[PDB]
């Protein structure tokens, strides 16, 4: 079957608030970016062939206006819209500990702390063995982005349970004043 | 109040 | 590119035959909202959203239009060169932990979509299911490919089995990611 | 068996170079910190009982001198000794890709990028599938400290190999000019 | 406590009976070096170290001395109250990937040590081994406990099996972490 | 050159 596609991407980059804004627009045919505008650059540029003369035209035509969108659009949006929304959002997480496989004989098992539904994504998790930082045995999934504006992540702990042992899952995040701790015992 | 702005998609030469 | 935050404002897509377009805005990688070309309005990802600061939907119509234009122009210029289909790759997982009787949402993460026309549907016990189903607008991938997510709100069942059906021109026979509770 | 232990800890805290130094010394019996000195505070203090009157003495006797070690010792060391050594150390890493289990049928397998012997610990690892960023399937171990002034870390990849596919482990670190890439093929 | 860098300068430990002491300096968590109380000199963790900026070893002897003092005084004052042993916990792992014939070091990480008197040893094929073995001075743990590390330089072998032997008054019968190449 | 300094461990009262 025959098909043709064209895309337009307008991207605004911000470092340290708005004290550094970059603007990039790309014009794409199928999966080829032929034309492009970068703040750092200054003018429209040809990336491939199809864009060769497209450049010369876009400058003679839009350059001025374009160089101005970096504020009307990027600076504006952030400062005027993102601060009160996006940048304000704060979804506390959910912490649950699970067991790799049904009960423990006293064999190599693994505990799964499950941190879910949080936001933003800055987060710190860590296991403990009776108040002791578990240094090795930990490993976590590369943080998951649910798409509904929430993330999750699983932190596993390879360990051999004895008795009277306590395993806590320390969870820190911007949304929380105090860190959530979730305990687990070999009852 | 304030409203979100969308970067202008510029047309190619006709 | 390095940055603390990144907004996609006006990311527009159009393709034909079919005259299928899309206009959306994402911040820090998330779908702020999209624009319904038909009912011509601003459709968000979350309710709690545009309940204060809104967006003039027209401005979208204005990029789709421009895009319809730029599309034809390039098609020809490229010597009626077609877009190569790709093999979308889906994966499934639960929003929250798996607990029988406890609500939850099944998620189908499809990546590498392109062309931006696909058909994702859910399936419980090899039968198709409707509702409790939400779909994200097509979302841009660095290599100008696409990814979308289908959400299935449901309830775990000791028995029950689900699958995420993925159809695309980039696949001879449908792809099916299976999933069920251990 | 009868045993008795006493410890003394001297700690220097630095934030943003030396533009913020904090000094804390603890005097401990067995595992009981009874006395303590903190820059933020200013004078020696009793933390427990054993240290009740011990405080009053240390000030009368050492307070001055002590308050001064914040420079002769903390500031000094950092600025005079750390910059040229510790803070300068730059150990490049080692990258190697391994396979979870002997050959692939086309089933669920896992690739183990292995970033070893580096330093300091600021590092970025990530997988790629034919130049494409593998967003999901990645997971890594909580970075390990070898104790010989080097770290290691494993970045796994859940994947189903086909043929002609290429998996690359992009590894970035301060010690390197250009990032190390390590490819792997289902030959 | 928060900070970009943290230096332990003069961390001194003493205990008796046995008149056993230690003086060390660690930066950002690592053993810069320690002080050999007999041969009375500065002993680093790495060669490449004090080959320029040195440390007057006496300075240590002076804290061990002070401590011997402070030790007694406190013993009495606390009513000859004894320190409680703990259960050291070891773990084993390789410095670098496992490749047969390719050198590598085996590492035993023993944590929660205390009192700071333990006996770590290696074992290949249930038999004790010596050399290719290095040991870090006792290292302070936040909860005033200790951790140390034993390195066994060796070479993988399709057959060979190794174990990290940990002895301590805090363990009725020795602990043994096993390890071998898959 | 410069040498590393170690915090002084202060004696308790005799
Ligand atoms: C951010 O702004 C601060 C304002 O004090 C300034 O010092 C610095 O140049 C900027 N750097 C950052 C934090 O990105
Ligand atoms: C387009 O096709 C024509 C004739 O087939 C050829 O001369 C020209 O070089 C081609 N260029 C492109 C953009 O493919
Ligand atoms: C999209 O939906 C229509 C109707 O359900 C169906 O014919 C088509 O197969 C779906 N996707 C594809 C493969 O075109
Ligand atoms: C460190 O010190 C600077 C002054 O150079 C000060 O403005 C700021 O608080 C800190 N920022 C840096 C350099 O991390
Ligand atoms: C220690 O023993 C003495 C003598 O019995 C008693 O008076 C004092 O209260 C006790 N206090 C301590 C250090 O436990
Ligand atoms: C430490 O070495 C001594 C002397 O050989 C030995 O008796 C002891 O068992 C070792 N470890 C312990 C248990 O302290």
């Amino acid at each position: 079957e025959r098909h043709f596609v064209h895309q337009f991407k307008g991207e605004c980059y911000f470092t340290n608030g708005t004290q550094r804004i970059r603007l990039v627009t790309r014009y794409i045919y199928n999966r080829e970016e032929y034309l492009r505008f970068d703040s750092d650059v200054g003018e429209y540029r040809a990336v491939t062939e199809l864009g060769r003369h497209s450049a010369e035209y876009y400058n003679k035509q839009y350059l001025e206006r374009t160089r101005a969108e970096l504020d009307t659009a990027c600076r504006h949006n952030y400062e005027e819209t993102e601060v009160p929304t996006s940048l304000r959002r704060l979804e506390q997480p959910n912490v649950a500990i699970s067991l790799s496989r049904t009960e423990a004989l006293n064999h190599h098992n693994t505990l799964v702390c499950s941190v879910t539904d949080f936001y933003p994504a800055k987060i710190k998790v860590r296991w403990f063995r009776n108040g002791q930082e578990e240094t090795v045995g930990v490993s976590s999934t590369q943080l998951i982005r649910n798409g509904d504006w929430t993330f999750q992540v699983l932190v596993m702990l390879e360990m051999t349970p004895h008795q009277g042992e306590v395993y806590t899952c320390h969870v820190e995040h911007p949304s929380l004043k105090s860190p959530i701790t979730v305990e687990w015992r070999a009852q | 109040a304030m409203k979100r702005h969308g970067l202008d998609n510029y047309r190619g030469y006709s | 590119i390095e940055a603390d935050h990144v907004g996609f404002y006006g990311t527009t897509v159009y393709q034909s035959p079919g005259d299928i377009g899309q206009y959306t805005h994402e911040f820090d990688g998330d779908e702020l909202f999209y624009v319904d070309l038909d009912k011509k309005k601003t459709v968000w990802r979350l309710p709690e959203f545009g309940q204060l600061i809104l967006f003039e939907p027209q401005g979208g119509l204005q990029n789709i239009a421009a895009e319809k234009h730029n599309l034809g122009i390039l098609t020809k210029r490229s010597n009626f060169t077609p877009a190569t289909n790709e093999a979308p790759q889906a994966t499934v997982f639960p929003k929250s932990p798996v607990l029988l009787g406890q609500p939850n949402t099944l998620i189908c993460f499809v990546d590498n979509i392109f062309p931006p026309v696909i058909n994702i549907t859910w399936l419980r016990n090899s039968k198709s299911v409707t509702d409790g189903v939400y779909e994200t607008s097509f979302l841009v991938n660095r290599d100008h490919s696409f990814h979308k997510l289908s959400y299935l709100t449901f309830i775990p069942s000791d028995d029950d089995i689900y699958d995420c059906k993925v159809e695309h021109w980039g696949l001879e026979e449908p792809v099916l990611k299976h999933w069920e509770p251990e």
